[PDB]
């Protein structure tokens, strides 16, 4: 019974489940939250490198000045989201003058997502999203997570993609749920360390964004990122 | 009609425009800016039809902000105004017309060097050194023919204008209370705020 | 072992039968009971009223369409409610523009030719739900037997549902005497409700399990719920 | 051989076949084009006491002047009748003059027509007989599943169209010259009971209409009354 | 029709009159002017009764459904603007009435939003539209100030459309106030013109000229 | 769930049908497209030979997009034509708006999108084309692109698509300067080009080329689809009969 | 050019009595300087103890009524014959009628009966939607002569207490049935008197808890 | 396995796919509704993942109304539609007619929304292949019949409650309840009483971060229990297992 | 309530033995109020030319549709548009809006690179073709420069001639008209190279 839009004898849809076995296909992605800042982290497929480094894209995207997103997948998909996202961005802002609420967002991609599981003849986007961001005039740092099949959830700290499974194990031990990492500095070398067990060595496949309110936003170089490769491994020497 | 200038000099440009806002009879704001910047470097003032006016700029300002972020290189003062002729141009002969007229002021960062456009709501664009929509051009072209000079410092211009704004009220029936002044350069923009006490 | 012709609504057996027809026919035995009867003063329509579990109501199966029509139903909620829907339009439709209440032969026609489209285009499928119509028109009293398969018959009485047979029966007897009951109501539904508690088996009727529901000359189209029907147990 | 457009490996579309062997599976009905005018029949079939008598018609009236009536499938008799109301009254405002028998057909049988021509619709499941006067005489025909019709001197079909047919064979060789408009009747009332011997342990209710500018005087009027009565007794003599 | 509202220390002050007019005569001496869009915000109304009172309400709904999403209380801006956006759907179709769109949000403080018919969306301190209008700014902007008792403001409210409605044929009545505040607006009652006038010639001293 | 329909999900996340398509590239003639820190080099070899058929005055294999922009197709004939036509469409509007010259990463993007659209929608085929894009814009100058049926696009720094695109594929990536000025790179290009071949010894008639250029002599940007000639030539210069 | 719009005279009347209500309107129809029928009902019962009039264009009017009394019926069949509160049914024709804004119902509309509590309430109609609670309204041709009339006589309005000045205003005080119709009755003759759109008879339709009463009372055949 | 696509009857005239539907909200986690004559209790089993997903972010229960509140069981994003639909359908009565909407006319509309939905159509376009996977507990009061509870299924049917539970261990409760529930019942008394079936037919230690509780009265509202009185709750609850 | 006449200007053009001329003022201002002197009338696609006067915006709007479907043209077919080709086009183009005119006048001219013919059109709002041999003349001062042309043409002059004649032509015709001036420019054609010049005038 699989070609969805009809029911197992369970219950299931089984192609929406599925759809989710190709999030896992894809790279890796991984948000963590302070009490003011959200730092997005993702690894880089550096595969067949004969390739310009300048130009050719890099996971996050930033939505509007105070919001950003990630994700895991086909980028073939992922692109068009992004896309459609970034336009209902401005919609809004048109029509309301306010700029969007960073969980109004989420819901508007994930009722994108949730369109592509309905009319028989379409098919749902193999891509499921971390979003981050500061809402308008608000200093309490936002962290959603959005999937293909149509659902949002905001977390405290979240991974997808493959070996999420992994890191996420780590993360669960390591984020005091009572008391969110204080320092942005550290909040990072939290973030980083957590993605230090997939990437296999080398600054050189670990990306990190950072935002904080009042819409700024920050992408990382190459050298800080290694800083804290070297400021880690030199405390698990240490241990 | 209201009152719109804007005047092109070394590195910057300039954007005067009157503040108050008319309703038949009675003056309701008269500390209201018909500005509205686009993007970092770029800047636009307008007059118009009550309505018309105000709602296009934003949704000019719209489409402007999403190419920005999304390609996250800069668009061109000259494409810029490109496109808002293209609209206007479409707007004309659209089944209601948004009946607006304005002056765009950008610093075009490649060629490092200040242009401004001037474009009615037919859908009439033109570079100029300076310019005025409206009634504005009448009382002031003279004096801007007569002194303006290329090689201007920003505080050359302020003065110029300072002097073309003491015509205008001394020549002009309505009151338009005074202006709001703006400069935009390779720094981006800031407000002559200063203008009151000045 | 196999049979290839009952896929759609859309494909004639060999013999020249539709089997989706004749199942929606199986979801209509499969409902509650519900019972119809007429004379010349009046019309009838009593029903069992089944809950689902303990601790909920009882889902109702009568409607009102004008002060003037009604009717019960064996099967499908929905299904059912579109059509009785799609009716009350109808007799508006009369009502505004001719200013003439609605006769119900022609309520019949309109549900037959409704429910026809079903059973000739690809894609759906077929109401399931029968029906027992009841009015009081310039013709006087009127009493009608709908099926899914569009056929509308024009009767003296009637049962429709699980274990209907016992009252049809009943009926098919006490005839002589209830057809002749005019001028009286409580009577009339005494009759119906006899020919109904001659189909129970679970259990006897209560008050929660009742239903009625009337329509005559001078007594519009209204209903009975619960304590209300009381005294006919 | 089961979808509703296809044909089969020597040009056959079995879908109407099944169609018209649904039609032969229900009641029987018949027509007779006499003098001037036409005289229908149909078989109502009590199945049960609580049938209320001179009521469920299942013969109907196009314009006011045009017979009808049919047999197989019920309700998709009743639709066909909607669509030949419609193209009558249509034309009717555009020509003025009531639709000539002869068209009418067509405009059935162009309807019939296409439910063979594609898949997602089902076939016509009724044989359908009718007829009514004009300028030129009466006119009687007979169209079927296939969207096939023709003019009879009589039609018949349902369950047992034969009994009727070799009883319409022998009236034509000795009334070569068209049966009384009378006599039509009360014969017609007779071919029925012959024919319905099938269902002879279940009792029935029979139906009769006709026209003709004599009788009807351009109409179609349902034969219930006082002539309807005899008619009745007339074939209850010969029913021995 | 004489409306006005402002902004202070305090948060909104909203005053109206309540005469209606066909023609010459009066046809009404009761009307609400002021459309409680709901527990937090204030239309007034002048152009068109209709189109204010239905378009508002239409609007008090739209509020409901965006919070009930969020969670959150709509902010003023956003309400304006959408009826602007509403508004602007149909120039030119006929759509006649002038308005103050009044709140007090947790972070715009108060706030109030002159809006038209013409699509004009305008943040203000102070608005009169009307008949009475003119003579309503003369009051208000002489004896305005920012650091008014929440009373003198109300205060200051009524005599201002109570100068309009003296002299103003077409506007009159009785003056309504609302004063509103982060947690809600609060009605200040009916004040029959008639009456009151009489009183504040007489406390006031103000309206010499006037016989009696 | 097997092979069947674009809306198909396998069990682990696979769309067959793309990967099919996104495979059926390997029956297209060896398309290659290198950078130099001066100049773009497209070379090409063409397929369905025989001896009857002219080719001069056409192509098949390398198309102008844009003064600025051209591409080497890979893929069904009859699919390229069609995006190469709104490709064209869509580079003119952008020019009809802004008033001016179409970025390259843009225009790439637009029609990998188109590619992506038909990829999840049901009632048609995704394409079966493969494209080298070559062009410049003042924006990020020299660009070489790539897109294939899945409507993935890559920047890559000289790539091959087609047939033997494995083995041609490793024979850049011993010889690159990056800076390799274009004669190099033409030359290389013929040098990669000629091993992987089935016909006895590379022929003119049976291969296309192009390249891409700018300076201070010329103030803009000049590109040229080489003629029969120039070709038959600059083969020789390559040390070729 | 095609007119589509016209005036058939006409003058009904809304009065709220503390726990009752009445609609009153007269019976005439007019066209030009001609006569249409002596007795034409403007006012009716709707169900719901509830009573309707529209005067001013007779079709844009009893179309709208029609268009109602069927709104009516339909709400019951949505929510189980539930009653429909005053307040709520205005709401509801307040968009019947803003339904047609541009292209209107040229028609001044008034309904009456009770509220949740038993407190007698009328409502007064725009020509496109604005209502108002009222608690008297004389909408019509005659409007101007009698408004002015139960001004004084319902509000006392101008009328103060002998010997206190002109410092204590007559206390207002709620008038029984009886004494309503009176002034009613009187108003409409007065106004027959002076206008001659308005003139033959009067059908007054009274509200209370627990029905629909129906009186009339001829006018002047002037 | 021949009878299983959505518009097809079995030959015992049956629609396998809407039975189905039925088996996903089986999946769900636990709610539990209880009706009083005080007022009207919503009680919900949250059943997180990770302790890094923020309790809250599950709307397992939601507002439709000041009046009118909703617990859902079973698929998340179906569920989002009805809620939308469902506050949407409200909103417009009460611009229509100045009232509130009678809590089952509002459940109407509600099940009007699910069971419209064809195949290609015979006659109704309906834009929605299959029927929803989810149920609902829609719990308010309108002042005809006072306090009413209700349950929303997908086969577009429903019926009134005193007391009903959906989710994963539906007759563990409902069998309880079947034994638990009577008129006079008080709020404080059902509140204890939702609170102690779902610990129960539950899974893990009851806390209020695995359970989330609700109420609405004609007094105040619709109102989502907080963190607090929940856990205390908790207390009177554990205490009176340990006597009797 | 006449639109060409609102923004002003002039376009005309002649016919050498062997080249042509086209020229036209530069003015641009709303009626009364000049705002312009550096807005051109004429342009070109590769090897073919466009003058047109009339409404601004659509002046404007016009050159960006021809110069992108002349872009379109050259690309399939691999050649440059040639001139009586073009006629035709812009002459359909314009007629496709005849209900929604827009109001110009143009003007074509130029060299067909396989004949080496000289051409020149002329074209009311809704594209009817004026084929002339000797000279083309629209825009507000239409009148004045059918008085010099008719005078001044000459039937094959010799292109530094032609420059002269066509110049003075141009340059008086202007002076009599209030709405055209402020400068002028005049291209030359010859089978290769061409000629841009600008002339010094009254600006008043
Ligand atoms: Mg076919
Ligand atoms: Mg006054
Ligand atoms: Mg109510
Ligand atoms: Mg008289
Ligand atoms: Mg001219
Ligand atoms: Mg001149």
């Amino acid at each position: 019974d699989r070609a969805l839009s009809i029911f197992s004898p369970d219950g299931h849809i089984f192609q929406v489940e599925y759809a989710l076995e190709a999030v896992k296909r894809g790279t890796c992605a991984v948000g963590v939250k302070g009490k003011n800042c959200v730092v997005l982290g993702c690894e880089r497929r550096s595969t067949l490198k004969l390739q310009d480094t300048r130009i050719t894209p890099s996971k996050v995207s930033k939505i509007d000045s105070h919001v950003v997103l990630s994700f895991s997948g086909l980028n073939a998909d992922s692109r068009i989201l992004i896309e459609k996202a970034r336009v209902e961005a401005q919609s809004h802002r048109l029509t309301l003058e306010d700029p969007v609420t960073v969980e109004y967002l989420t819901r508007y991609v994930a009722g994108v997502q949730q369109r592509y599981t309905q009319s028989g003849g379409v098919r749902p986007f193999g891509v499921s999203t971390l979003i981050a961001g500061f809402d308008p005039r608000d200093d309490e740092p936002k962290l959603y997570q959005t999937e293909p099949s149509g659902i949002y959830s905001s977390w405290s700290a979240q991974t997808i993609g493959r070996n999420s499974k992994t890191v996420r194990e780590f993360l669960e031990k390591n984020y005091d749920r009572k008391e969110p990492p204080a320092t942005v500095e550290e909040c990072v070398k939290l973030t980083v360390r957590s993605l230090l067990e997939v990437v296999q060595t080398g600054a050189k496949n670990i990306e990190i964004t950072v935002v904080k309110p009042d819409s700024d936003i920050v992408a990382l170089s190459s050298e800080e990122i290694n800083q804290y490769v070297t400021q880690i491994e030199q405390e698990k020497q240490e241990q | 009609m209201d009152i719109i200038l804007g005047i092109r000099v070394q590195d910057s440009v300039i954007l005067a425009s009157s503040k108050a806002v008319t309703r038949g009879i009675s003056v309701l704001k008269d500390s209201d800016d018909k500005t509205r910047q686009l993007s970092p470097h770029t800047l636009m003032s307008f007059a118009g039809e009550a309505g018309d006016t105000v709602q296009f700029a934003e949704y000019i300002q719209a489409n402007i902000q999403l190419y920005s972020i999304r390609e996250d290189y800069e668009l061109s003062p000259q494409a810029v105004s490109s496109f808002v002729r293209q609209e206007l141009a479409k707007s004309i002969r659209s089944r209601r017309p948004y009946q607006v007229n304005v002056l765009i002021g950008g610093y075009d960062k490649k060629k490092n060097k200040p242009e401004l456009y001037q474009i009615d709501y037919l859908g009439t664009k033109v570079e100029l050194p300076y310019g005025a929509h409206g009634y504005s051009g009448f009382y002031t072209f003279s004096l801007l023919d007569h002194h303006y000079r290329p090689d201007m410092t920003t505080e050359e211009g302020l003065d110029l204008l300072k002097l073309c704004v003491q015509e205008l009220e001394k020549r002009m029936p309505m009151d338009f209370k005074g202006v709001i002044v703006k400069i935009v350069d390779k720094d981006g923009i800031r407000q002559v705020d200063d203008f009151q006490a000045q | 072992f196999r049979n290839n012709y009952d896929g759609d609504t859309v494909t004639f057996s060999p013999t020249g039968r539709l089997f989706q027809v004749e199942y929606a026919l199986e979801a209509i035995k499969q409902g509650s009971v519900t019972v119809g009867l007429r004379s010349n003063t009046h019309a009838v329509l009593v029903a069992l009223k089944r809950n689902a579990d303990e601790l909920s109501s009882y889902q109702k199966k009568i409607i009102k369409c004008d002060e003037h029509m009604g009717l019960s139903l064996a099967g499908l909620a929905p299904d059912a409610r579109v059509l009785s829907n799609y009716l009350r339009q109808q007799c508006n439709y009369s009502s505004l523009v001719f200013n003439r209440k609605l006769a119900v032969e022609r309520a019949g026609h309109l549900l037959c030719d409704k429910a026809q489209k079903n059973t000739q285009s690809y894609g759906g499928r077929p109401y399931g739900v029968g029906l027992l119509i009841i009015g009081y028109d310039k013709s006087g009293a009127h009493l009608l037997e709908f099926q899914p398969s569009g056929n509308v018959t024009e009767l003296y009485g009637t049962a429709i549902g699980a274990r209907s047979q016992g009252a049809k029966t009943y009926l098919e007897r006490t005839l002589d005497t209830f057809i002749k009951i005019d001028g009286n109501p409580d009577e009339l539904i005494k009759a119906g409700v006899e020919a109904i508690s001659q189909s129970l088996r679970d259990e006897s009727l209560t008050v929660d399990n009742l239903s009625i529901a009337i329509v005559g000359k001078d007594t519009p189209f209204t209903i009975y719920d619960g304590e209300a029907v009381a005294k006919y147990i | 051989d089961l979808s509703n457009s296809v044909f089969s490996p020597d040009g056959r579309n079995f879908q109407v076949e099944y169609a018209v062997k649904a039609v032969e599976n229900g009641t029987t009905s018949i027509g007779i084009k006499c003098n001037d005018g036409v005289v229908f029949a149909v078989e109502k079939l009590i199945t049960s006491k609580l049938l209320v008598p001179q009521k469920n018609v299942k013969i109907q009236v196009v314009d006011r002047h045009i017979g009808c009536v049919y047999s197989g499938l019920i309700p998709d008799g009743r639709h066909l009748v909607n669509r030949g109301r419609e193209e009558a009254a249509s034309f009717k405002k555009l020509y003025k003059t009531p639709i000539p028998i002869p068209a009418f057909a067509d405009r059935l049988g162009q309807y019939v027509q296409a439910h063979t021509l594609y898949n997602s619709v089902r076939p016509f499941g009724v044989s359908t007989i009718f007829g009514g006067v004009d300028k030129n005489g009466a006119h009687l025909y007979m169209l079927e599943p296939s969207g096939s019709y023709w003019g009879y001197k009589g039609a018949a079909t349902g369950k047992g169209r034969q009994s009727a047919k070799a009883e319409l064979e022998k009236l034509v060789d000795h009334h070569p010259e068209g049966l009384s408009a009378r006599e039509a009747v009360k014969q017609a009332a007779k071919i029925i009971y012959l024919a319905h011997e099938d269902n002879k342990e279940k009792d029935f209710e029979l139906e009769i209409s006709w026209c003709s500018l004599s009788e009807t005087n351009g109409l179609h009027k349902f034969v219930k009354g006082d002539l309807l009565q005899e008619a009745i007794d007339f074939a209850q003599k010969e029913i021995n | 029709t004489t409306t006005l509202a402002f902004r202070f220390q305090g948060g909104i002050i909203v005053a109206v009159d309540s005469r209606a007019t066909a023609g010459n005569w009066v046809a009404s001496q009761t009307v609400k002017r002021v459309i409680e869009i709901n527990p937090f915000l204030l239309g007034t109304m002048a152009g068109g009764a209709a189109d204010c009172q239905f378009w508002e309400t239409w609007l008090g709904s739209q509020c409901r459904l965006h919070e009930l999403r969020e969670k959150e209380r709509i902010s003023v801006a956003a309400a304006s603007k959408i009826l602007s956006n509403l508004v602007y759907q149909y120039k030119g179709a006929g759509l006649s009435m002038g308005t103050m769109i009044c709140g007090y949000t947790r972070k715009e403080g108060p706030t109030i939003y002159y809006v038209d018919s013409d699509g004009t969306r305008l943040k203000g301190d102070i608005f009169c539209v009307g008949s009475g209008q003119t003579f309503a700014y003369g009051v208000l902007d002489s004896n305005y100030k920012w650091d008014l008792s929440v009373e003198d403001a109300l205060y200051l409210g009524k005599r201002s459309i109570l100068a309009a409605a003296h002299r103003d044929a077409y506007s009159g009545g009785s003056v309504n106030l609302y004063h509103v505040t982060e947690d809600g607006w609060i009605y200040h009652g009916n004040h029959d013109v008639g009456e009151l006038f009489w009183k504040v010639k007489e406390e006031e001293g103000s309206f010499n000229n006037v016989i009696g | 769930r097997y092979d069947s329909r674009t809306t198909i999900f396998s069990p682990e996340g696979r769309l067959y049908q793309v990967e099919y398509a996104l495979e059926s590239i390997s029956h297209a003639g060896t398309a290659i497209g290198i950078m130099a820190s001066d100049g773009i080099v497209l070379a090409a070899e063409r397929k369905v030979t025989s001896t009857l058929l002219e080719q001069d005055t056409s192509t098949e294999k390398l198309y102008k997009l844009n003064d600025k922009i051209a591409v080497a197709v890979a893929g069904l004939t009859a699919d390229a034509e069609i995006l190469i036509n709104t490709a064209r469409i869509h580079a003119q509007n952008y020019l009809k708006t802004y008033n001016e010259d179409i970025p390259v990463e843009i225009l790439v993007r637009r029609l990998s999108d188109i590619k992506q659209g038909y990829t999840q929608h049901g009632g048609l085929r995704p394409f079966g084309v493969s494209f080298i894009y070559a062009g410049y814009d003042d924006r990020y100058g020299y660009q070489l692109y790539t897109s294939n049926p899945s409507g993935n696009y890559t920047g890559w720094k000289a790539i091959s698509v087609g047939a033997n695109t494995s083995a041609a594929q490793t024979l850049l990536q011993m010889d690159y300067k990056d800076d390799m000025k274009v004669d190099d790179a033409i030359e290389l290009a013929l040098k990669t080009l000629s091993k992987t071949t089935d016909s006895s010894a590379l022929t003119y008639d049976r291969l296309e080329f192009a390249t891409i250029r700018k300076g201070a002599n010329d103030g803009e940007v000049y590109q040229k689809i080489f003629k029969p000639q120039e070709i038959k030539d600059i083969l020789v210069k390559t040390g070729i009969t | 050019q095609f007119n589509p719009y016209g005036d058939n005279g006409g003058t009904i009347l809304g009065i709220a009595g503390e726990d009752f209500a009445v609609l009153a309107g007269d019976t005439r129809n007019i066209t030009d300087y001609s006569i249409n029928s002596r007795y034409e009902p403007k006012v009716f019962d709707c169900g719901d103890n509830i009573v309707m009039s529209a005067n001013g264009f007779a079709a844009d009017g009893d179309a709208l009524v029609k268009r109602f009394k069927n709104s009516v019926k339909w709400y019951h069949f949505d929510h189980n014959d539930k009653k429909l509160s005053i307040n709520s049914a205005a709401r509801n024709i307040q968009h019947l009628l803003y339904g047609k804004r541009f292209f209107p119902y040229y028609v001044h509309t008034i309904i009456a009966g009770l509220d949740e509590d038993g407190k007698g309430a009328v409502y007064s109609f725009d020509p496109v939607g604005s209502y108002e609670r009222e608690q008297c309204r004389a909408g019509g041709a005659a409007a101007s002569l009698i408004m002015p009339f139960l001004d004084n006589q319902v509000n006392f309005k101008n009328q103060y207490e002998p010997g206190t000045n002109g410092k204590v205003k007559k206390p207002l005080k709620y008038l029984s049935v009886e004494e309503v119709i009176k002034l009613v009755r009187d108003s409409f003759t007065s106004a027959t008197e002076r206008h001659i759109q308005v003139g033959d008879g009067l059908e007054i339709l009274i509200v209370t808890k627990d029905g629909v009463r129906k009186e009339f009372y001829e006018l002047k055949r002037d | 396995e021949y009878d299983r696509g959505v518009s097809t009857f079995s030959p015992e005239g049956r629609l396998f796919q809407v039975e189905y539907s039925l088996e996903a909200i089986k999946l769900g986690s636990t709610a539990i509704g209880i009706a009083t004559k005080e007022g009207v209790v919503l009680g919900v089993e949250k059943r997180a993942t990770s302790p890094l997903l923020e309790s809250d972010s599950i709307e397992k229960i939601v507002e439709i109304d000041r009046h009118i509140g909703c617990a859902m069981s079973g698929l998340t994003a179906d569920a989002r539609s009805m809620i939308e639909h469902a506050r949407t359908a409200a909103v417009t009565h009460n611009l229509y007619y100045d009232e509130d909407i009678n809590v089952e006319s509002l459940t109407q509309s509600v099940c009007d929304l699910a069971l419209r939905f064809g195949e290609g159509a015979s006659g109704e376009e309906r834009l929605m292949s299959r029927p929803f996977g989810v149920a609902l507990l829609i719990a308010g009061h309108d002042a005809d019949d006072g306090y009413q509870l209700f349950h929303a299924e997908p086969s577009g049917t429903f019926y009134r409650y005193n007391a009903k539970a959906i989710g994963s261990g539906s007759e563990g409760a409902q069998a309880e309840l079947l034994n638990e529930w009577h008129s006079s019942l008080t709020l404080k008394e059902a509140e204890l009483l939702v609170l102690k079936i779902l610990k129960q037919v539950m899974e893990e230690k009851l806390d209020e971060n695995n359970a989330q509780l609700s109420c609405i009265t004609k007094q105040d509202g619709f109102k989502i229990y907080d963190n607090e009185k929940t856990a205390e709750l908790i207390k009177e609850l554990k205490e009176k297992e340990a006597a009797e | 309530s006449d639109p060409s006449s609102i923004n002003g200007g002039i376009v005309v053009a002649m016919t050498g033995k062997d080249c042509v001329a086209i020229a036209c003022d530069l003015r641009l201002g709303s009626q009364s109020l000049g705002v312009s002197n550096k807005f051109e009338k004429i342009f070109h696609y590769g090897h073919v030319f466009l003058g047109i006067t009339g409404l601004a915006t659509d002046v404007t709007t016009l050159n960006e549709m021809f110069r992108y479907k002349t872009n379109l043209y050259k690309l399939k077919e691999e050649r440059a548009i040639e001139p009586e080709t073009f006629t035709q086009l812009v002459s359909s183009s314009l007629y496709e809006r005849r209900f929604g005119p827009y109001f110009v006048g143009p003007v074509v001219a130029g060299i067909n690179s396989k004949s080496g013919k000289p051409f020149i059109a002329g074209f009311d709002l809704i594209g009817c073709i004026d084929e002339a041999k000797d000279f083309i003349v629209s825009g507000t001062a239409s009148d004045q420069l059918f008085g010099m042309c008719e005078s001044l043409y000459e039937p094959n002059l010799e292109p530094e001639d032609l420059f002269e004649t066509i110049s003075q032509a141009l340059l008086n015709a202007a002076d009599r008209d209030a709405l055209s001036g402020w400068g002028a420019v005049v291209y030359i054609i010859k089978k290769d190279e061409v000629v841009k010049r600008y002339l010094k005038m009254r600006q008043d």
